[PDB]
C-alpha cells in the first residue's frame, strides 16, 4: 500500500510529550528520529501514545534517557525497515542508557539497509539473547550489546515457541520480540524480498513485508525507489532521483532549490540535478548553470574543495567520514583515530579515497582494527602548508594493528615540506618506512628519533633475510637438521640462531606453543661449516613445521630467517591393540574384542592374531579332591647479551690502543580393516591362549607390533560329562564289587571323581571317592562289603565343570 | 669486505709480514682501527700505512 | 732488601724479543709493561730469558698474542705485587689470545693494590681454577676469565696438594700455581703485611713477602712508600712523595722539572710541589712560582679547566676517567658510556665529581651498571655551548638500570641552553625527570616526545600515590582484605585494582610467583564503599605478603599503590603424626615412633596416645584347630582495555553531539617435645590397639588432631604355655582314663590343643586331640583302650604362640 | 571538582532543573561537553549557560 | 563450594549479624564477596 | 643417552662412514651434533 501521509522531514522531541504530536500524519520520515531526555515522565503517560502510521526510517533512531518508558511495542508498532542514509557513531539504532525499558517491543522490524544497532547501560531491560539479528542487520559482528539486564541478570525469556526457532552456534532457540509476538522468520528462497504470513515469496523488488505476494502495487517498504505507491526499480523520467529513496518531478527539485536560494537558510543546500539524481551538490567537474538547474561539466580542471572548520578534523566514525564524501581537495588537515575493535575499511574507502590533496598534515593516531592505509585510493600528494606541531607531516602513534602503509608496485606519493613521524607501530615494519622515504622524497629530511628502530615491528618477523636448508633427512625416531650459514656484516654481532619447531596438522600454520632450543654460532670456518642441528624426542609420523631465526644483538639489525618448512616423520612399529577384550558366546564361536593402539604410527595393514591349544595343568593330575579342602577352582636475558657485548667492545678498545698509523602353526588370520574377529570351530570346555599382535606393514617386510596375551575359555556341552556305557561289576568270593564304566572320552577338561550311590529297599544310600589314581590301578572303583539284597546303584561324574547327571538307578541283587 | 676484530689481527702479520708496527709513544684520535675497516669498508693501503719501515 | 737496578721506567716490547733486554737490570718499573705481536717466535727461543732482578709493577702487565710462550714462570720468578696506579681498560693484568700458553707461573704474586684481572681467549691455557684470587685481589666479583681450556675442556689440574687447601664455596680445593709450586697461604693475622716460610708474621709496613719477620730493613715490597732500602710509612721532609710509591730530595724532582722544561718533550711534565709532593700539577687553586717549585695559592678563584680534544670524550672505563682526575672544568662535553655488568661508582667518584661546570653537554647513553649519577659530586653547572645534535643539553638512553638520577633534598643544578631527553630508562621514573625539570629551570624548554611516558618506569611501581587498608582479620582457614575507595579524575579509567599475595617467610620481601588476582571496580558510591577482596584458599599459620595496585587506562597516569602489610594467618588443628611406627623389644616394653605432622598447623604442646587392651578373636574360640586345614595364624589483554575505552569514547561522542550551549580410662601420657615414647607394664603375648593423636593448644581448650590406629603385639614369656600342676587320671571298670591337669592360668594368649603321648615299653607313641570344648565337656582328656603295661605319658600344650615343651614322662601301670 | 560522563547528566536537570535543554539546529565546534567539565574542572555558569530559557 | 559447606563465608564476612539463605552465586558463578556483604542485612 | 644405546645417534649423523668409540661428552653433558659429525672421520 502506499504512504498516505507527510514526509515530515527528521526531528527530535526533548522535555515533554507535548511535542511528539508532530507524527499525527507521517508513514515515512525523511531525516533522522531522535527522543531523549525525558524525565518528568511515568508509565501511565505512555499509555495512550501510538503511532501506527510510522514505517520507514531513513537515517537512524536514537532513544537516550527516556525515563517511564518500559516498551516501544506501543510506540512503534509498524517499524518495518530503517534505511540508514546517515549513522549516529556508526550506529543505525541507538538505545543508551534505557533506564525502565522491559522490552525492545520492535515487533515489525524486518531489515536495516545500513549501519549497526548499539544497545547497552539499560539495567533493565531483557528479551535480547532471544532475537535473531542475522535475518534483520548484515554484519552482526558489527553490533554492540552489553552491560543490559540479560548477562549480569537472569530474566527469564518466557515467549512462545510455536513461534519458530533457529540455531545460531550449535543449538536451536526460539526467536521472540516480546512475550506476545515472535520474530518473522520464512524460507531463504526469499532472501529480502519479503514474504507473507502463510509462506508466499513477496514481489522481488519488495523488501520486508507485503500484502499480496508477487505484486508491487500492495508493498510496505520495497528497496530499490518509490513513486505514486506502485514503486519501481529505477523510476523513468521526467523523475529524477532524491535521497536514494524516492523519485520526483523536476518541478519538485526546481522550487526546493528556488526556496533554499531566496530564503538564506545556513542549513538549505542548493540541490542540482546530475544523472538524473537530484543531489545537493553535484562532485568537482561540474559548474552551477543558471539556465538550467543541471551542471553541465566545466572546461577546466577545478577540484571540489573540502573546507575544514580551525583546519582540522577527527575521524573517528562513520558519520564524520560521510561528511568528506565526494570532496576531493582538502583545505586543512585530517587527524584519523579510530578507537574501534571491527575494521571501518569498507565504509573508509567508500566515503574517502576520492581525495587528491590535503593541504595540511595526516596524522593517524591511537588507531586499532586499520590494518592498511589503502583506503586512500587517490591520495596524491600532501601539500603541509598547516605543519603539525614539531614540524611533521606524517604521524603514527599506537597503531596496533597497522601491517602494511600502502602498495609500492602501483601506488604513487608526494610530501612537500614536513617530515615522517613513527613510532609504537607492532605490525609495521622498517622496510615499509623506507619505502616510504624513498618514494615520498624527503629523503634528506630525517633526522635521529624520528622513527624508532626498536618499536616498529618487536613482534613482526620483517627483516627480510631469506635462509635457505642445505639437506634434511628424517630416520626411523629423529630428524637431523642443517641449513647454510650466515654472518652479518660484523661476524662477532651473531649470538647464534633461534629454532622453532611445533606439529602441524593440516598444511597450514601461523608464522610467529612454538617450542625452541638455542643454537651455539658456528666457528669461523674463513671450506665454510654448515651451522645444523640435531633434534630431541618427536611423535612419529606427524607433520612438523620447521623455520631458523638468527638472533643478532643491536648495535643496524641485519637478521634473517628461513621459510616454514613442513617435514613429515616416517612411521613405525604399532603399539600394543588397545584394550584386548575376548567373550565367549557359542560352543565354538569366541569373539574377541579390540581397539586400535593409542599411537598407529603406521596404515594397519592387518591384524596377526594367533589362538593356541593347551593342556590341563600339571599339578591337577596329582592333586586329590576329595581330601578335605577340595577347592577345585570353577574353570634474566640481558646479561647474556651484555656479555657478548661487552666481550666485543674490549677487543675494540684493545685493538684501537694496540695499532697507531703511520613357528608353530597355531592357526592364525589376517584381520583385515576390522578391529574385531570372530573364531569357530573350538573344542567345548577347553581354553585357549590367544597371542595379539598388529602389523601396519605388509609388502616392504612385516613390520609388526609386539604380542598381547588374553586367556579365553569356551562352555563346555550338554551331556558330555555323563558316563556311557553298561556299569558291569565283576563280585569275587568276598562278596567285593569291582565295578566297570567306560570314561567320558570328550569330557569337559577333565573327570577328577566319581559318586556311586548304592542303596537296597529300605537301606540307606552310600557314598565313594573314585579318584583318577584309584579308576586306574583298579580300573574303576572295588566295592567291599555289600550287605544281602538288591541295590538300587546311581552313579555321578565329577568333572572340572561339575557334578554330572546321576546315573538310571542300576539294580543287581547279591545272595541273601 | 669488511674485517672486524679477531680477523683482523691475522689480515695483518700478512699483509705487513717480515718487519712489524711501528710504535713510538701514545702521544685518543678516536679513529683507530675499529671505525676504519670494521664499521666501514677498508681497502689494502690503510692496512700497509700500519707497517713500520714502508 | 734494596731495589739494586735502574728503575727503567715502563716500555713495551714488540717484533723482536732482541727488544727484552731493556730489562737486564731492573727491580721496579715506574709505568707499564706490554709484551705482545709476537709471531716468529719459537719455545725454542723462550728457555734461555728470565728476569729473576723484576720484583715491583707500578701501571699493569699485558700480554697479546705471543708466540711460543708457554709459562710464565721462567720469565717472571719475582713479580711479588703490582701496584695498579693506572690500569687498562680498569685492568691491572690483562693476558688476551694468549696462544701457546699452558700453566701461568707467576708463583710470585702476592697483592694487586689496585685493579683487576682479564684472561680470556687462550684456548690452551689451564691451571687457572686451582687458584685463589681472593688472597691476591680486593675484589674477586671484579674479575673476567672466560673462553679458556679450563672450561670448554678438561686439563687436569694435577698438583702437589702438601700444599694448603682452602674452601671457595662449600669445599676445599689445594691452591697451586704450576705443577711444581702453589700459592702461599698464611694465617690471616698478617692481613697483608706479609708472612715467612715458617709462618712468623713479617712487618706490618711490609707487603707480601719478607726475608726477616718484623725487620722493614729486609723487606721485598712494602705498602706504604720506599726510601734508601729501609722504607718508612712516610718519610721526613726534605723528601717528597713521588709517584705514591717513593719519595726522593727536592733536588731530583727539581732537576726533572729543569729536564722537562728545557727539552720540549711533548709527553713531560712541568712537575711542582704541593704538600710535600712532586706531582706534575698541582690543583685549582694555586699558580706555578718560577722562584720556588711550589705552587702557592693564588688571589682568586681560577679553575683547572680540562681541555677535550675534538670537543668529546666517552667515558667507558676507570683509565679513560683517570685522565679527567684533578680537572674541575671541563671545556667540551662528556659521553658516559659504560658497558659493563659491574658496578664502577667507587672510581668513579674517585676520579670524577670534582668537576663542576661544564662546557658542552652530558649524554649517558646504553650504561648498564650504573645505578644513580651521585658520583657528580660537585656538578653544578651545564653551560651547554656546543649543544647536541637535536639541540639537547641531557641525554638518556637504554640506561637498564638508572635507578635514581640525583638527591635533590641538597643538590643543585643549573641548565643554562638545550632540554632534557630521555628514553628506555626502565629503572628511572618521571617523577624524578619532573624533578629534574623544575630544580634545572627549563621548564618552559619541553617538547612532545622528549620524555617518553610508557618507556621510562614501566616495570617500576613509582605511581607515589598510596593506599590505606580500612579493616582486615584474618580467621581459622581463610582472610578477608578491605581498602579505602580510589578515584582518578575522570572515574570510567579506573578497570579495577590488581591484588598481589605471596607467601613471605621471613619479615622482607621484595617490591614487585606473586600470584594475582583481578578485582572489579566497586559501583559509584557518589556514603562510600569500600572495594574489598575476599581470598581463596591459603596454607595456614605462615606469614603473607599482601598490597593493591590499581590499574588505570593510560590516556596522564594517575594510578596508586598501598604498602606491604604483612598479615599473619592464625594456627590450625594438626594433621596426623606422619609415619606411625611400633617396635616391641621388651616383654612388657613397647617402643611408638612417629613424625610431626606435615603440617604442624600449630606449637605442638603434647601427644595424646593411648593404649587399649582387647579381647581374643570371638570365631576363634569357636574354631577348631585339629581339622585338617589347620592354619592357625602365627599370632590478549589489549582486547579488554580498549573495550573500556571504546565504551568511554562514545560516551563522550554522545554528550557533545546532544547537548549544546547557548571416656573410657585407656592409660595415657602427654608426650611432650618428643617425637616417641615407650610403654612399660604389659601383659605377655597380649595385643594393643593404639590410639595416636596430637593437640598443638592446652590451656585454651585442647585444640587436638585426628586419631590414629596401629596396632603392638607383645612377645611371650619364657615357660608360660606348659602345663603345670600333677597329670591325675581315673580309671573306670572299662579302663577309661580321665586325664586331670591344671590349666596354664596365665598363657601365652590362649591354648587351643593339647597333644598327649603315652608310650609302653616295646610300644610306639599315640597321639590325641584335646580341643577347649574337649577340655571344658570332659574336664580334661578320657583315655579309652589302652593296652595293659605301663606306658610313659608326656603332654604337648598348644597355645596361640605354638607347641609347648613335652611334659616329663608319667608312668602308670595298669592290671596285665 | 571535576565530572565526567555517567554523572553529568544528573549533575544535569538538577542544575537545570524544571526547564529542559535548548535546541535550535546542528547548524563540530569540538568543545561541547567534555573538555569543558570532563578533562578540565568547570563551574556553575558553565552548566547554567546550557539552561533552555534562561 | 556449595550450600551447606558454604554458611561460614556469610559468617565470614558478616560476623555476629545473620543472613538469610541465598547458593546460586557460587556454586556455579563465582564468589566475589560483592554479594556477600548485601546478603546479610541490618 | 649413554653408550651402547648411543650408536643409533653417530650411525644417524654420520650415515655409511663408521665412527670410532668416544660418551662422557653426552650422557653428562648434552648432545649439540657439534662433536659427533667430527667424531667420525673419512
Amino acid at each position: 500500500h502506499l504512504y498516505p501521509g507527510e514526509v515530515c522531514p527528521g526531528m527530535d522531541i526533548r522535555n515533554n510529550l507535548t511535542r511528539l504530536h508532530e507524527l499525527e500524519n507521517c508513514s515515512v520520515i525523511e531525516g533522522h528520529l531522535q527522543i531523549l531526555l525525558m524525565f518528568k515522565t511515568r508509565p501511565e503517560d505512555f499509555r495512550d501514545l501510538s503511532f501506527p502510521k510510522l514505517i520507514m526510517i531513513t537515517d537512524y533512531l536514537l532513544l537516550f534517557r527516556v525515563y517511564g518508558l518500559e516498551s516501544l511495542k506501543d510506540l512503534f508498532p509498524n517499524l518495518t525497515v530503517i534505511r540508514g542514509s546517515r549513522l549516529f557513531f556508526n550506529y543505525a539504532l541507538v538505545i543508551f542508557e534505557m533506564v525502565h525499558l522491559k522490552e525492545l517491543g520492535l515487533y515489525n522490524l524486518m531489515n536495516i539497509t545500513r549501519g549497526s544497532v548499539r544497545i547497552e547501560k539499560n539495567n533493565e531491560l531483557c528479551y535480547l539473547a532471544t532475537i535473531d539479528w542475522s535475518r534483520i542487520l548484515d554484519s552482526v559482528e558489527d553490533n554492540y550489546i552489553v552491560l543490559n539486564k540479560d548477562d549480569n541478570e537472569e530474566c527469564g525469556d518466557i515467549c512462545p515457541g510455536n513461534c519458530p526457532a533457529t540455531v545460531i552456534n550449535g543449538q536451536f532457540v526460539e526467536r521472540c520480540w516480546t512475550h506476545s509476538h515472535c520474530q518473522k522468520v520464512c524460507p531463504t528462497i526469499c532472501k529480502s524480498h519479503g514474504c507473507t504470513a502463510e509462506g508466499l515469496c513477496c514481489h522481488s523488488e519488495c523488501l520486508g513485508n507485503c500484502s499480496q505476494p508477487d505484486d508491487p502495487t500492495k508493498c510496505v517498504a520495497c528497496r530499490n525507489f518509490y513513486l505514486d505507491g506502485r514503486c519501481v526499480e529505477t523510476c523513468p523520467p521526467p523523475y529524477y532521483h532524491f535521497q536514494d529513496w524516492r523519485c520526483v518531478n523536476f518541478s519538485f527539485c526546481q522550487d526546493l532549490h528556488h526556496k533554499c536560494k531566496n530564503s538564506r537558510r545556513q542549513g538549505c543546500h542548493q540541490y542540482v540535478i546530475h544523472n538524473n539524481k537530484c543531489i545537493p551538490e553535484c562532485p568537482s567537474g561540474y559548474t552551477m548553470n543558471s539556465s538550467n538547474l543541471l551542471c553541465t561539466p566545466c572546461l577546466g580542471p577545478c577540484p571540489k574543495v573540502c573546507h575544514l572548520l580551525e583546519g582540522e578534523k577527527t575521524i573517528d566514525s562513520v558519520t564524520s567520514a560521510q561528511e568528506l564524501r565526494g570532496c576531493t581537495v582538502i583545505n586543512g588537515s585530517l587527524i584519523i583515530n579510530i578507537r574501534g575493535g571491527n575494521n571501518l575499511a569498507a565504509e573508509l574507502e567508500a566515503n574517502l579515497g576520492l581525495i587528491e590533496e590535503i593541504s595540511g598534515y595526516l596524522k593517524i593516531r591511537r588507531s586499532y582494527a586499520l590494518v592498511s592505509l589503502s583506503f586512500f585510493r587517490k591520495l596524491r600528494l600532501i601539500r603541509g602548508e598547516t605543519l603539525e606541531i614539531g614540524n611533521y607531516s606524517f604521524y603514527a602513534l599506537d597503531n596496533q594493528n597497522l601491517r602494511q602503509l600502502w602498495d609500492w608496485s602501483k601506488h604513487n606519493l608526494t610530501i612537500t615540506q614536513g617530515k615522517l613521524f613513527f613510532h609504537y607501530n607492532p605490525k609495521l615494519c622498517l622496510s615499509e618506512i623506507h619505502k616510504m622515504e624513498e618514494v615520498s622524497g624527503t629523503k634528506g629530511r630525517q633526522e635521529r628519533n624520528d622513527i624508532a628502530l626498536k618499536t616498529n615491528g618487536d613482534q613482526a618477523s620483517c627483516e627480510n633475510e631469506l635462509l635457505k636448508f642445505s639437506y634434511i633427512r628424517t630416520s626411523f625416531d629423529k630428524i637431523l637438521l642443517r641449513w647454510e650459514p650466515y654472518w652479518p656484516p660484523d661476524f662477532r654481532d651473531l649470538l647464534g640462531f633461534m629454532l622453532f619447531y611445533k606439529e602441524a596438522p593440516y598444511q597450514n600454520v601461523t608464522e610467529f606453543s612454538w617450542t625452541v632450543v638455542d643454537i651455539d654460532p658456528p666457528l669461523r670456518s674463513n671450506s665454510q661449516n654448515h651451522p645444523g642441528w640435531l633434534m630431541r624426542g618427536l611423535k612419529p609420523w606427524t607433520q612438523y613445521a620447521i623455520f631458523v631465526k638468527t638472533l643478532v644483538t643491536f648495535s643496524r639489525t641485519y637478521g634473517a630467517k628461513s621459510d616454514i618448512i613442513y617435514v613429515q616423520t616416517d612411521a613405525t612399529n604399532p603399539s600394543v591393540p588397545l584394550d584386548p577384550i575376548s567373550v565367549s558366546n557359542s560352543s565354538s564361536q569366541i569373539i574377541l574384542k579390540w581397539k586400535p593402539p593409542s599411537d598407529p604410527n603406521g596404515n594397519i595393514t592387518h591384524y596377526l592374531v594367533f589362538w593356541e591349544r593347551q593342556a590341563e595343568d600339571s599339578e591337577l593330575f596329582e592333586l586329590d579332591y576329595c581330601l578335605k579342602g577340595l577347592k577345585l577352582p570353577s574353570r634474566q636475558i640481558l646479561k647474556e647479551l651484555e656479555e657478548s657485548s661487552f666481550r666485543k667492545t674490549f677487543e675494540d678498545y684493545l685493538h684501537n690502543v694496540v695499532f697507531v698509523p703511520r613357528e608353530e602353526h597355531r592357526p592364525f588370520e589376517k584381520v583385515v580393516n576390522k578391529e574385531s574377529l570372530v573364531i569357530s570351530g573350538l573344542r567345548h570346555f577347553t581354553g585357549y591362549r590367544i597371542e595379539l599382535q598388529a602389523c601396519n606393514q605388509d609388502t616392504p617386510e612385516e613390520r609388526c607390533s609386539v604380542a598381547a596375551y588374553v586367556s579365553a575359555r569356551t562352555m563346555p556341552e550338554a551331556k558330555a560329562d555323563d558316563i556311557v556305557g553298561p556299569v558291569t561289576h565283576e563280585i569275587f568270593e568276598n562278596n567285593v564289587v569291582h565295578l566297570m564304566w567306560q570314561e567320558p572320552k570328550e569330557p569337559n577338561g577333565l573327570i577328577v571323581l566319581y559318586e556311586v550311590s548304592y542303596r537296597r529297599y529300605g537301606d540307606e544310600e552310600l557314598h565313594l571317592c573314585v579318584s583318577r589314581k584309584h579308576f586306574a590301578l583298579e580300573r574303576g572303583c572295588r566295592l567291599r562289603g555289600l550287605s544281602p539284597g538288591n541295590y538300587s546303584v546311581r552313579i555321578r561324574a565329577t568333572s572340572l565343570a561339575g557334578n554330572g547327571s546321576w546315573t538310571e538307578p542300576t539294580y543287581f541283587y547279591v545272595t541273601d | 669486505e669488511t674485517l672486524c676484530g679477531g680477523e683482523l689481527v691475522d689480515t695483518l702479520q700478512f699483509v705487513c709480514g717480515d718487519r712489524g708496527f711501528y710504535f713510538s709513544r701514545p702521544a685518543r684520535r678516536s679513529r683507530g682501527i675499529v671505525e676504519e675497516c670494521c664499521f666501514r669498508s677498508c681497502d689494502l693501503a690503510l692496512l700497509e700505512t700500519y707497517c713500520a719501515t714502508p
